[PDB]
RNA sequence: AAUGGGUCAGCGACUUAUAUUCAGUGGCAAGCUUAACCGUAUAGGGUAGGCGUAGCGAAAGCGAGUCUUAAUAGGGCGUU
RNA sequence: AACCCACUCCCGUUGAAAAGGUAGGGGAUGACUUGUGGAUCGGAGUGAAAGGCUAAUCAAGCUCGGAGAUAGCUGGUUCUC
RNA sequence: UUAAAAACACAGCACUCUGCAAACACGAAAGUGGACGUAUAGGGUGUGACGCCUGCCCGGUGCCGGAAGGUUAAUUGAUGG
RNA sequence: UCGCUGUGAAGAUGCAGUGUAUCCGCGGCUAGACGGAAAGACCCCGUGAACCUUUACUGUAGCUUUGCACUGGACUUUGA
RNA sequence: CAUGCUUGAGGUUCUAACUCUGGUCCGUAAUCCGGAUCGAGGACAGUGUAUGGUGGGCAGUUUGACUGGGGCGGUCUCCUCCUAAAGAGUAACGGAGGAGUACGAAGGUGCGCUCAGACCGGUCGGAAAUCGGUCGCAGAGUAUAAAGGCAAAAGCGCGCUUGACUGCGAGACAGACACGUCGAGCAGGUACGAAAGUAGGUCUUAGUGAUCCGGUGGUUCUGUAUGGAAGGGCCAUCGCU
């Protein structure tokens, strides 16, 4: 099925989105611009863990 | 003698000079699958219903 | 029997009838598909419900072609 | 709380928050309540000779609720800042 | 043609204590009231304590405001 | 035969009797019957075993306490406008 | 005190346990029974004079034997944080 | 303190219509008074009760394994 | 290697602890019990404490509801249609079907384009492959049931992209409560377009589980004499056929 994944913002901070994902069909990382409220830009996230 | 209050009434109902504070449920987990705006709309304080202060109080032995 | 089912109702339709006096953000339609289109001053919703941008009334008019039914919002 | 076995209040919402212990020894007092002091200063000794505040209380703050009566003079006890200027327009000063 | 009673006389079922909320009726009034205990013992003393005069916030805290927030924007609660 | 038992019919069933009687019936020197005294008992005793017996009470005796146990169940609840 | 029987017991048969301070049972324990007995004895279990017999299955569950190797308690306290 | 046919909480001495019939005993018989007796034992219900079973759950007497204590000397094998 | 100093494990042996429901002496007039002494076993056995296994021998309990009586069978949450009487709602162990997902593009935007089918002509296919022409008007398609929709196509393709954004939110719909639904507009930063503009996921309606408890990432909160820490609070988020 769909496993829930975790993107990490490239910034300092410790702010993070929630999402799923199928890692058979997709087995590469994402790679996404998404605001960080934090900072108050917009700045690429890297997909980590939930656990 | 004295009346008790119910211990898990006060934790959850704060009394206040606009009635009973309480916070929302369905927060807890499985939150990812939830809407932003219906998580952000789940975060802060509500006043206690009508027909619920009847209960409440006689819960917390205030009537 | 392997019949004994069903889902419960949605409480669809029209909300504020010809004629009423009506408020910014004010539902008037809830619909599946589009049966009326958002006429002068009606804005549509992701499930296709009908809402006022505007005040005034509701003014119902069949026009144009395909035969359509618009819900219009019209000062009072 | 008896609901005829539903989920009732008290245990269908979370719990939240917690007790200050830091303010059992907290009290505040009415700009209206310092013109009932003996004389002309007002401290946390005086304001227990009074009966103003309860005799296990350690900080006092002052806030601005009715008129300044009299001249007094405030000896460790904190104001806001509305309470302060009526103090100050009623001759009374503020050391400590 | 469901229950109960053969009849008479006597007895026989919403009480009391302590904590409270609302209404009526009184005393004082920005204040009201004492508890244990003294006592000349239903008086008088005893104002420790309780409630009210300010709220908001989970809290530090700030205060006719305060919380949320980057925001003196909006919104919640409160204020003549 | 005595004595111990209790297979059948009838009577009796408000009985003469809270388990009998009249007729018949089985054992009758034995794994017999019986007197006196004694031992084992309440989740315990005893049982050639029927869940039988333990003072007319037994799928856990009687008595006094916890005790006015609990009863979303029946019944009742007293003068007048 | 509504069932006397085809039910229980029985002599005979078999399995199994027990080397004596026996197994086993009643006892917080001392102790007692077994037994002032000693494997031709004692306990438990099933079958039920006598005659002819009592066939196949050790996969399951139990019991007995084995001990190599895997797991495996309190205990110990290297190492890291 | 009658019969019949209807009605009716649905099988009537007591209701409706109708028919019969002076008042009161005694000896007999049991068709009815849903006759007397026992708050149905069959059936269902109660977030009732007892006792029994087991590879239901959680425990536990008894039996058993190992560490420490009561608990010592010597020799030998053997790992750090 | 040779020893020294410990210390894990095993075996043998000794007597001196312990044990004897073995003998003979005394207390003593005594098959109890003690003390003495021979004999035997012997650091075993046994008891206390800690711990693993077994343990209906014994104990306290649990073992749902609906139901044309109970039991057996079936059902229990969510979505679509009929029943449902032209607003909403509306029951039956009434009549019929689905769900417990999917997608980093199947989302956003700009630009561009129309299907199914039929007939004629055309090399291996011949009823049906790719092709050219005429008619066709949605009889196609829509990720997935059915209903309601779809030309500004909501259907199809391409380039760039991440608005499947953060804080809110006037006003409504539904509604016993707890929950649920729609949303103009404002502030921050964005993406496509020349621009007006569009974008707070997907044509819409199913794809879901409260509180307690426990874990992970932050935090100008608190932190039992004080400074810290442990723990707690707040925000985000994980673990329930
Ligand atoms: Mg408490
Ligand atoms: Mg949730
Ligand atoms: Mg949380
Ligand atoms: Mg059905
Ligand atoms: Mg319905
Ligand atoms: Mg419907
Ligand atoms: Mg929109
Ligand atoms: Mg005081
Ligand atoms: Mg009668
Ligand atoms: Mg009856
Ligand atoms: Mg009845
Ligand atoms: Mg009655
Ligand atoms: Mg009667
Ligand atoms: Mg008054
Ligand atoms: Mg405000
Ligand atoms: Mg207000
Ligand atoms: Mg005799
Ligand atoms: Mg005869
Ligand atoms: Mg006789
Ligand atoms: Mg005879
Ligand atoms: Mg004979
Ligand atoms: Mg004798
Ligand atoms: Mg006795
Ligand atoms: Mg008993
Ligand atoms: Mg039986
Ligand atoms: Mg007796
Ligand atoms: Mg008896
Ligand atoms: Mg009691
Ligand atoms: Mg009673
Ligand atoms: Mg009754
Ligand atoms: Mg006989
Ligand atoms: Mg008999
Ligand atoms: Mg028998
Ligand atoms: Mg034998
Ligand atoms: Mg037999
Ligand atoms: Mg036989
Ligand atoms: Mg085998
Ligand atoms: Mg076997
Ligand atoms: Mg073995
Ligand atoms: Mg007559
Ligand atoms: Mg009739
Ligand atoms: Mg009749
Ligand atoms: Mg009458
Ligand atoms: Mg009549
Ligand atoms: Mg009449
Ligand atoms: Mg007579
Ligand atoms: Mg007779
Ligand atoms: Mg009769
Ligand atoms: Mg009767
Ligand atoms: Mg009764
Ligand atoms: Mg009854
Ligand atoms: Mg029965
Ligand atoms: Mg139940
Ligand atoms: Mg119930
Ligand atoms: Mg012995
Ligand atoms: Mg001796
Ligand atoms: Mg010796
Ligand atoms: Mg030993
Ligand atoms: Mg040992
Ligand atoms: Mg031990
Ligand atoms: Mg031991
Ligand atoms: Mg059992
Ligand atoms: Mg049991
Ligand atoms: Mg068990
Ligand atoms: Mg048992
Ligand atoms: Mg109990
Ligand atoms: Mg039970
Ligand atoms: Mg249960
Ligand atoms: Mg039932
Ligand atoms: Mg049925
Ligand atoms: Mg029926
Ligand atoms: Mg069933
Ligand atoms: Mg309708
Ligand atoms: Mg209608
Ligand atoms: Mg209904
Ligand atoms: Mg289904
Ligand atoms: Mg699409
Ligand atoms: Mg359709
Ligand atoms: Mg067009
Ligand atoms: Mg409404
Ligand atoms: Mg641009
Ligand atoms: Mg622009
Ligand atoms: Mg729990
Ligand atoms: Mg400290
Ligand atoms: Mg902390």
């Amino acid at each position: 099925m769909r496993e829930l994944i975790r993107l990490v913002s490239s910034a300092g901070t410790g702010h993070f989105y929630t999402t799923d994902k199928n890692k058979r069909t997709k087995p590469e990382k994402i790679e996404i611009k998404k605001y960080d409220p934090v900072v108050r830009q917009h700045v690429i996230y890297k997909e980590a863990k939930i656990k | 003698p004295k009346m008790k209050t119910k211990s898990g009434a006060a934790k959850r109902f704060k009394k206040t000079a606009g009635g009973l504070k309480h916070k929302h449920a369905f927060k807890s987990h499985i939150l990812t699958k939830m809407t932003t705006k219906r998580k952000r709309q789940l975060r802060g304080t509500s006043m206690l219903n009508k027909s619920d202060v009847a209960r409440v109080e006689r819960s917390l032995r205030l009537r | 029997t392997r019949n004994g089912r069903d889902s419960e109702s949605k409480r669809l339709g029209v909300k504020l009838f010809g004629g009423q006096a009506v408020k910014a953000g004010n539902i008037l339609v809830r619909q599946r598909g589009t049966k009326f289109h958002a006429g002068y001053g009606v804005g549509l919703g992701k499930d296709h419900t009908l809402f006022a941008k505007v005040d005034g009334v509701v003014k119902f008019e069949t026009k144009g072609a395909f035969g359509r039914k618009y819900v219009s919002i019209v000062a009072a | 709380g008896f609901e005829g076995g539903q989920q009732p209040l008290h245990r269908r919402l979370p719990k939240f928050g917690f007790v200050s212990l830091k303010a059992m020894d907290r009290a505040e007092v009415r700009t209206s309540e310092l013109a009932k002091v003996e004389g002309d200063v007002v401290s946390l000794q005086t304001l227990k000779d009074a009966n103003l505040i309860n005799q296990h209380v350690q900080r006092v703050k002052v806030m601005l609720s009715g008129e300044v009566g009299r001249a007094v003079t405030l000896k460790g006890i904190a104001a806001t800042k509305g309470a302060r200027a009526a103090i100050e327009a009623a001759g009374g000063k503020f050391e400590d």
